[PDB]
């Protein structure tokens, strides 16, 4: 990390508040026999696990010298968290940002990028989130400083996982996991975290989530779906599937009620993907095997960011 | 489809 | 407290990750000779300051025997941050919570209360906030189960300030203290802090904010204002004038300019209350008396929250 | 004004 007491100490930087996130035990809404850990990345300090992977992309590629700033332009295609971690940490450590994402996307999601003074370059409509790659792409082809962030293969992924998310854990549940679960995105926190476990010793089975209507590892086919954060419709680089002993599919509507659910039996407040975990979770914990045994999961990131969605739309449809 |  | 190293340990409950916040050096801002530490309120569960005010009333309450779950009824009149963290808490502990604010407030503050299972009553617009109190004090004179949470009177509010947020902040300072800076709201964060560094024999000075524009502690006339979190327009029961070394005003508009500056600097991004409280700060470390002195404030709540307000126009204009 |  190196560990740092944040409630003893006074930070110098922003980026050192992220990381180091709680744990919490599932309650009210867990009704087996088994305990259900959720790491509450939700409290990085913007607010997602994408805090980690940005913090890990530029610390990483400026100590290897490939990132020097006031030179060096990081690009990225995101209409989701990683542009948010991008753009804010590239504001405080003197890069300019650029993030690529459709017209169509919600005032927020731009806004959000402006307040810490990325470029945002809407690609149009019609193309999806394959328009916003291939500008993403062009831009960092034409450009000698123009680098792109590469979210879905870049090794700094898994190994800050690797080097945190996954010792945290194991000190929080006292070298005790039986199963660790998490919706890929791009791989890095189920790959990181599952090897820095197998590295601890412990044989804790190792579960990737992906949503029904785009089974990528699965096997199936891409397709549109819901859960935002993850199910990318191919698979990543960063993940390693040698480490995965089950794929779990769960539907975009278990998300959601499970997202829903959440809020008022615990009191935990996060996005679709944050559902989708605990949904597998749950599931997981009912099986006959797993009595009194210990279940990880994650909550990626905290629920304000997804007010205007389809998520809570059952709430601001009531009122 | 996805946003990450 | 009592302390719990959340970074080492599995909370059995969502209320124990309240309070024990991040302390953070202001940087690339702070142009001046006093050193500027910025108490991270923003970075509680629910992403402000209220989440400790909330835990305080619902746990010290039923300790003393006035709530009972599933029979107490919890209400309060709040379009702020008070009204989310009553809705929040009370859902996790089994009480029925009712907030009032007026029919015209934004669909962001009326859903994130819903979200929580809170009935939320919408007084007329064109009475404002006073119709909202109106409606809170008589549910609450009807209906013998009916509490009000009283969050600018309850002694529950400077005493969780006192016993928490005072303590951390003398010890993330290392006991160095010289002058407190918070704007006041219901008065609890700056009179519980100023009690705890007087305990411990700080000798610093305690600065209360308010809005130039409703300068009630001043001696002026109240009147409405931007600084959304600060200056109710009378002074609170709770706040304790005797601890009060100088009343600062700071204008609306230098609290949003201050707040974007925030962001892009030093990447910390917070409301209209937190751009006041740090306007504040870097004009006290600006007087030559505060060369090489440390100056503490607070970031009351994070900026998402205000995606939607006056706050981040200038952004959604140019957007 | 107030919103707290
Ligand atoms: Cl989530
Ligand atoms: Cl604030």
């Amino acid at each position: 990390a190196a560990p740092f007491d944040k409630s003893k100490n006074v930070a110098q930087s922003i980026d050192q508040l992220i990381g180091q996130t709680p744990a919490l035990y599932l309650n009210k809404l867990n009704n087996t026999k088994a305990k259900v850990v959720l790491k509450m990345e939700c409290e990085n300090p913007m607010a997602s696990v994408k805090d980690r992977l940005g913090f890990a992309i530029y610390d990483k590629a400026e100590k290897e010298g490939k990132l020097i700033p006031g030179k060096s332009i990081v690009v990225e295609s995101s209409s989701g968290n990683t542009g948010v971690s991008l753009a804010h940490l590239g504001a405080i450590r003197g890069y300019k940002v650029i993030i690529t994402m459709p017209e169509s996307m919600s005032l927020e999601r731009r806004c959000l990028l402006r307040i810490f003074g990325a470029e945002v370059i809407l690609t149009p409509a019609a193309l999806g989130m394959k328009g916003a790659v291939a500008m993403a792409k062009k831009i960092v082809a034409a450009n000698p400083n123009a680098v792109l962030a590469d979210q879905f293969a870049t090794k700094y992924n898994a190994l800050i996982h690797e080097e945190t998310t996954g010792p945290e854990i194991w000190e929080q549940t006292n070298h005790n996991v039986d199963c660790f679960i998490a919706g890929v995105g791009t791989g890095g926190t189920l790959t990181g975290v599952a090897r820095a476990l197998k590295k601890m010793g412990s044989h804790a089975r190792i579960v990737a989530v992906e949503p029904t209507e785009s089974p990528v590892l699965s096997g199936g086919k891409p397709g549109p779906h819901k859960i935002q954060g993850i199910g990318p419709g191919f698979v990543p680089d960063v993940l390693d599937r040698s480490l995965i002993d089950e794929v779990l599919c769960v539907a975009g509507d278990d998300a959601i009620e499970t997202a829903l659910k959440l809020t008022r039996s615990d009191g935990v407040f996060c996005g679709f993907s944050g559902g989708a975990n605990v949904y597998a979770a749950l599931k997981i914990a009912e099986r006959p095997e797993m009595e009194g045994k210990t279940i990880v999961t994650v909550i990626p990131s905290f629920g304000e960011r997804y007010l205007s969605t389809t998520l809570y739309r059952s709430v601001r449809d009531e009122v | 489809d996805w946003s990450i």
